[PDB]
């Protein structure tokens, strides 16, 4: 791509300097902290004043009396949605021995990959019940990448195998590439895969309300919440 | 201007409207006031069926005009979206129908737009600018919805 | 003229049924109504609502409600809605000022002859004592009110130029002289002008969350007249004190 | 897609954007954050102007691209009110009377098909220019509101 676009590229306009920044140079992290739905909605919209913006924030508020006052922010380095699905996957494998089985049970049958070795490593240290590990493992760029383009791999390979519309549209739905958006249908799958329950909540500029958007069945007890602002995904903390 | 409006029961209604709305303006009109779906409304005036897409100038509707809800055609093909979770969604189409204008009636009952939606039948993906007919969509065949919303 | 099928009251058939177009005076729609509470007038043209549209409407409906007056008058769309709802709101203000009666009888003598003005100072000569019931029934009389708007009206053609620019230029545009034509919103702020009274016009906009007020003939001073523009056509509100 | 922008001061700000999102409503969703008005915002991507019409795709703006809010001899015109509330405009010669009743509703909320504009007791027509009427550095325009209803 050309230099001027490039992060971190330096140039002048009008007798001016200007300098792109970038994820590394901002320290964004691929997962941030906790952090309470109000904060992040006054980080967002604290100058609101456009109907789509009004509509954001009145349904981020209302997704938190529903599902929990904290969430994760994500990084939108175009794995977001299997960052966020990763984020959300391990809340839900911390002290569940038999659900971290089932995974390692899938990854071992994935075709070779850098990042299953550490994943698979990760993991294990869960099947205690350890809140502490769960924070460090979250607070890890690189654990949390590995995690992320792991998901990637494994619904490009095991997904196809549900039939359609996975088998028809799995590489328009989740490129092979790193950094390339992947549609929601995406989540819906993996969820029947490994037999989990996650609500979408994909908010709306053109409607007052958000959509629900439940997998695998428009009833069921959501085990993952991810919420969806914009072509971008965040992780809710759900609260018991 | 403030126009008429009498439905399938016979009771009258008052619109205060202007020239420029849209036939679709219209039916969110009469839904707000009255409760009906725009997508059961079918309205004539003088006689002369009403498009969705034209507005009120065109027709010549003026103050004191009455419109009247009728009943929809006879012979029309109803068919079926199931989304991936499942849910059929009911609509009424015609085979001229296009696949965009499919998406927009789909928009209507589960307001997702339709840059946002992928339609399949016979594990083929359906083209925005071909009919149902184009297809060989016939009545209750049922077609699948998947969502795009696309995120990174 | 318009053909048969378009006209009110008119009887055609339509795929083997039989339609009646309807007409004010079918419908016995008065030109201006009793008094309505704005939250039954509310529930009446929005209690399904949920275009953004009509939302925004009804909202905004409310915070009028709020500001200026729990009640109003609907107004007949006969096309003379404008003078009508200003006339309506005109009187009341006439109710008991034999000042502003003498100021408004003194003009409608200067202008060319029309029928309704006999008929208009004859009513307004009855309101120079504080008479509710007076005022109640005046309001009521189809053939009275639409006197007193056609008269605004002509009012409004005759003496509007004569305040300078923009009213003599576009007075025929603003004001067209044909009974039942639309009128545009600076006919209110002239008429303010000419009578030395002040007005809030409520501006009820769909794009926008909240309305706007059109205030004349200054953007300050305490509103004589409330009037309600909601889409091509306005309402009186019944101001409170 | 996730960008950056940085703003006058040097502060730095992730939003949370679409492809097809256009410039102008980028420049709502940095006022909806940091609070700056559209009217004051010029952006900047690898040394190009963004006018208002383009959306980011356009300008292949993607994931970590970063837009710079930088310092814009505009023509300054009065618009009177029928009351005489003054409204200021910055115009060029160019400009036609669309542009300018645009201008006027971005100030007032009144679209412009609902808008009147006369100068020199004349009416303004839309498609013509501010130069086809002599209108110069200074002039004062009137505004008549139509919002007709019966």
């Amino acid at each position: 791509l050309p230099v001027k676009e490039r992060p971190d590229a330096i140039y002048t306009f009008e007798g001016k300097t200007y300098e792109n920044t970038s994820f590394s140079k901002t320290g964004i992290p691929i997962v941030g902290q906790p952090l309470k739905m109000e904060a992040y909605v006054h980080k967002e919209y604290t100058h609101v004043t456009s109907l789509e913006g009004k509509r954001f924030k009145s349904q981020l508020e209302e997704a938190a009396k529903i599902y929990g006052e904290q969430l994760h922010e994500i990084q939108g380095d175009g794995n977001a949605l299997t960052t966020a699905f990763a984020t959300s996957f391990l809340y839900l494998l911390n002290g569940n021995a038999t659900l971290i089985a089932t995974f390692d049970n899938i990854l071992i049958g994935l075709d070779a990959h850098k990042n299953i070795p550490p994943v698979r490593q990760t993991i294990e240290k869960l099947k205690v019940k350890n809140d502490l590990e769960l924070k460090q493992i979250l607070a890890s760029n690189e654990t949390m990448f590995a995690f992320s383009s792991v998901i990637r791999h494994l619904a490009r390979q095991k997904l196809p195998e549900l039939g359609e519309p996975f088998s028809l549209l799995i590489d328009e739905m989740v490129p092979e590439e790193d950094g390339k958006e992947i549609e929601i249908a995406c989540i819906g799958g993996l969820c029947q895969l490994l037999n989990i329950c996650a609500d979408v909540i994909y908010l709306r500029k053109d409607y007052d309300t958000f959509k629900i958007e439940r997998y695998p069945n428009e009833t069921g007890k959501p085990d993952l919440v991810i919420l969806r602002k914009a072509a971008h995904f965040l992780s809710i903390i759900l609260d018991s | 201007m403030q126009i008429f409006v009498k439905t399938l029961t016979g009771k009258t209604i008052t619109l205060e409207v202007e020239p420029s709305d849209t036939i679709e303006n219209v039916k969110a009109k009469i839904q707000d006031k009255e409760g009906i779906p725009p997508d059961q409304q079918r309205l004539i005036f003088a006689g002369k069926q009403l498009e969705d897409g034209r507005t009120l100038s065109d027709y010549n509707i003026q103050k004191e005009s009455t419109l009247h809800l009728v009943l929809r055609l006879r012979g029309g093909m109803q068919i079926f979206v199931k989304t991936l979770t499942g849910k059929t969604i009911t609509l009424e189409v015609e085979p001229s129908d296009t696949i965009e204008n499919v998406k927009a009636k789909i928009q209507d009952k589960e307001g997702i737009p339709p840059d946002q939606q992928r339609l399949i039948f016979a594990g083929k993906q359906l083209e925005d600018g071909r009919t149902l007919s184009d297809y060989n969509i016939q009545k209750e065949s049922t077609l699948h919805l998947v969502l795009r919303l696309r995120g990174g």
